[PDB]
RNA sequence: AUCGAGAGG
DNA sequence: TTCTCTCTGGTCATGAGCCTCTCGAT
DNA sequence: CATGACCAGAGAGAA
């Protein structure tokens, strides 16, 4: 409901399948270069490296997930505060921190909430989406299938007629500020 | 086949593990990383063995590897040639020994 | 004729009984690994075969 | 009153269908030689069946005979060709 | 392998080589908090793998209709009721073994011949 | 499909069809030709361009 | 998260069934990766069972 | 006797009221009929004011609750009438009826309005033939 | 004309 | 330090069976 | 749609 606007966010593991260093870093909608995940979960409130864990890793007797999160740990170690992973972001000093703040209600998870202090669920999302990356990586879970019918939807007449509404809807909307505007005084 | 060893499968089963490509991953089971300082005196039971027949004539970090019978038999490979390879690799920059 | 097409699904039976006796024997791990392939490949490989020649 | 319940594909991977409501019949030999060969079930815990199997054809395909004695892409064909066919369209 | 965090910063600790008398340390690097090590294995990298071939195995897993239902008795108690699969893991050379989960006692068995792990 | 039970590598469950046209099809049967006479109409349908364009 | 889903997805699916949700709600309980997902989605193609 | 299971022959049963219920064309009325009861009110009302601001005051201008009309047309040099299927086809006209909505203005410290025309699926529920029998259509020629 | 859609071998 | 050397992702970019029909908005 | 060369970068040998 609202502007049918859709994000993209990608979360990569760089690092080839027989490649050492392999990091895990998030693409964010507003920011050239992905920043790394343990940086993000700092600028959603999530100190310590072991609630990021926590938030990733649901059991705690899987070392393999947990040998695979140690270089995102050690990736992020830097930055070890939530005000300062918020600064690391690409603008053009304050207003970056501030920036960053917008963009993660705004447009990081959109679907979530766009409404502030939900950093919580954001950070469980983004964490359960690493899980299942993990899962493929490890080869525990397959590929997702994108020809499954179940994840296909179908747009009829209804929706259709909708997303046309919307938009002459605002341009008669946007027409009727404008002559609001010429008629100052009459 | 050179001309006239065709027709005997042993002289080509030679060929192929001579021509197909081998890596350390392609037998490795795990790999780790222990701490056992003391050369002479391993925490692992089951290397004393191992460390108990380097008795004729560094680094206190242990790196361990395990390695896969069938692998090890698909390949004619031996435990000597695995070690050997390594050995040559890195020039007594490193000490190997391994299990027979 | 129901003659011939006796024989035809009992070949049919013999195929399938074939492909329980291959599944049984993959299943308990005594598979041989031949050169070159998965265990699951020569699996595949052997079932198809033996379809096909029940086809044929 | 909860008879019928409507699935979608992704629901339908939780579940067990059988193919017709025979296949909830007990078992415990001498069978028509000219009838097609069914495979045993071989599962019980079945969930929904079938309202029936003939209904996973669209409206073209339901008008072709025996399609299930075709080769599938002349079912194909047919089915693009019955909208080429001549008829009342309409009675007005 | 298994993994420790400072009790204080719910950080991941580091290890260090007690040189003087050669003991296994682990430090925390946000505080200066260090502890004895448990173990002496400090990286494990499997590359033949079994863990992951029983996932998902919950006592709710009797109900799933989408699960077989082999004629075998378990070898503890004897119960037929069981439920099977093949090993979870999707490695594409991965044995064809099927795990069977009494749904009596909860006990996981296998096809196996070849071997008698866990 | 959801009218069989999960890890089946049967003939009859992976698109074995042991029945003639003559005698018909079942309905699991059935569609599974389906999908591989799909699969036969799409291979014509671009190898005509294909074969068209490596030919010009 | 739930602790007892069989519990709850019982309920959910007499409720379904009962018309107290709708019935074209989608519902599934994946028992071996513990999840449960629900879609009131627009748009998914069903059929009557 | 009357708990008995069924049989495959009683699944045509079940198959007839299916139909007799929807049709075959249960998909487009079902969306069309959503959208015009629900959807459209929606967009409607999403971010539907606006304000402008002087120096003392500001005015605001706010659409509400929306009235679809049935089918009807406008003859140039003519009253507006009920304009059904068959008249829409032959006259080359477009069936669709009209959007009025409940604007006011509000200003610091009007009635309905016409804003334009919707097309309507024949046989949904703004449809003069959605609640009309065989003999009804017969006489609106309508083939049944 | 232009853009598009359906169809035929 | 220079110079020649490899040497790879973001790009921009190509066509894409022939006819053949008919229709239908601008 | 989808397969792929050209720079432009920067890491990288020699005298
Ligand atoms: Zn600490
Ligand atoms: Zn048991």
């Amino acid at each position: 409901k609202g502007s049918r606007f859709i994000s993209t966010l990608q979360v990569k593991l760089y690092g080839r399948e027989g490649s050492s260093a392999r990091t895990i870093k998030a693409t964010l909608p507003y920011i050239k270069q992905d920043i790394p995940i343990v940086i993000i979960f700092r600028a959603l409130g999530i100190i310590p490296d072991g609630e990021i864990l926590e938030h990733i890793c649901y059991d705690v007797n899987d070392w393999q997930m947990l040998e695979m999160l140690k270089p995102c740990v050690e990736d992020g170690f830097v930055i070890q505060d939530r005000e300062t992973a918020l600064d690391f972001i690409g603008r053009r000093k304050e207003k970056r921190i501030q920036y960053a703040k917008d963009i993660l209600q705004k447009e990081f998870l959109p679907h979530i909430t766009q409404l502030e202090g939900f950093e919580s669920r954001k950070a469980f999302f983004l964490g359960y989406m690493i899980n299942r990356l993990l899962l493929c990586a490890l080869d525990r879970k397959d590929q997702d299938d994108r020809d499954h019918f179940g994840k296909k939807r179908l747009d009829l007449a209804g929706p259709l007629l909708a997303q046309l509404f919307k938009t002459l809807f605002k341009k008669l909307t946007k027409d009727i500020f404008r002559y609001m505007q010429r008629t100052v005084e009459e | 086949l050179e001309p006239g060893h065709a027709a005997d499968q042993e002289q080509a089963k030679l060929i192929r593990s001579a021509i197909e490509h081998t890596t350390l991953k392609s037998v490795t089971i795990a790999s780790e990383i222990y701490y056992d300082p003391d050369p002479r005196s391993t925490v692992i039971p089951e290397d004393e063995e191992i460390i108990q027949l380097h008795f004729s004539l560094q680094s206190p970090w242990l790196l361990r590897l395990e390695l896969d019978r069938a692998a090890m038999n698909d390949k004619d490979l031996t435990m000597g040639q695995v070690g050997e390879r390594i050995k040559q690799t890195f020039k007594n920059d490193l000490f190997v020994i391994w299990s027979e | 004729d129901g003659p011939t097409m006796r024989e035809i699904t009992e070949t049919i039976a013999e195929a399938k009984k074939k492909v329980l006796d291959v599944t049984k024997e993959a299943q308990a791990n005594l598979l041989t690994a031949k050169h070159g392939m998965t265990l699951r490949e020569s699996f595949e490989d052997n079932v198809v075969r033996f379809l096909n020649e029940a086809r044929d | 009153e909860g008879l019928v319940e409507y699935i979608d594909a992704e629901e339908e991977e939780s579940i067990l269908i059988a193919m017709q409501p025979e296949d909830l019949e007990p078992a415990e030999l001498d069978v028509d030689p000219a009838k097609r060969i069914r495979v045993s079930h071989h599962a019980t815990t079945f969930t929904h069946c079938e309202i029936h199997p003939s209904m996973i054809l669209g409206v073209a395909a339901s008008i072709i005979p025996f399609p299930d004695h075709n080769q599938s892409p002349r079912n194909t064909y047919q089915s693009a060709m019955g909208k080429q066919a001549m008829g009342v369209f309409l009675t007005n | 392998t298994t993994f420790r965090f400072c009790r204080d910063c719910n950080n991941m600790l580091y290890p260090r080589e007690d040189k003087e008398n050669n003991r296994l340390l682990f430090e925390c690097r946000t505080c200066s908090y260090v502890e004895e090590a448990g173990s002496p294995l400090v990286y494990r990298h499997e590359l033949i793998t079994n863990i992951g071939e029983t996932a998902g195995v919950v006592q709710d897993i009797g109900s799933d209709p989408t699960l077989p239902r082999s004629d075998r008795e378990c070898p503890k108690c004897h119960s037929r009721e069981n439920v099977f699969f093949q090993s979870q893991q999707r490695r594409k050379d991965t044995s064809m073994v099927l795990f069977f989960v009494c749904l009596s006692c909860s006990h996981i068995f296998t096809s196996d011949q070849k071997n008698k792990r866990t | 499909l959801p009218h069989f039970s999960k890890d089946d590598y049967s003939p009859e469950s992976k698109g074995f069809v042991e029945n003639s046209y003559l005698r018909g099809l079942t309905p699991q049967e059935f569609f599974f030709h389906a999908m591989g006479g799909r699969e036969g109409l799409i291979d014509t349908a671009v190898k005509t361009a294909e074969t068209g364009y490596i030919q010009r | 998260v739930h602790r007892n889903p069989a519990r709850l997805m019982e309920t959910l699916r007499t409720l379904r069934r009962k018309g107290d949700i709708n019935p074209e709600v989608s519902m599934i309980r994946d028992i071996r990766e513990k999840e449960l997902k629900i879609f009131t989605d627009a748009g998914r193609v069903y059929r009557p069972l | 006797d009357e708990s008995a299971p069924i049989t495959a022959e009683d699944s045509w049963a079940v198959i007839s009221a299916f139909f007799r219920e929807k049709g075959l064309v249960s998909q487009q009325l079902d969306s069309f009929n959503q959208f015009v009861d629900y959807t459209l009110q929606d967009i409607i009302c999403e971010d539907s004011t606006l304000i402008l601001e002087q120096l003392a005051r500001k005015y605001e201008i706010s659409f509400g609750k929306i009235y679809v009309t049935k089918p009807m047309v406008n003859e140039s040099d003519g009253v507006t009438h009920a304009l059904y299927p068959q008249e829409a086809r032959l006259r080359n006209l477009t069936y669709s009826s009209g959007l009025f909505v409940d604007v006011k203005k509000r200003t610091y410290e009007s009635g309905k309005v016409f804003i334009g025309r919707l097309p309507i699926m024949l046989r949904s529920k703004n449809c003069y033939l959605s609640e009309a029998t065989e003999s009804d259509l017969y006489k609106l020629k309508e083939c049944p």
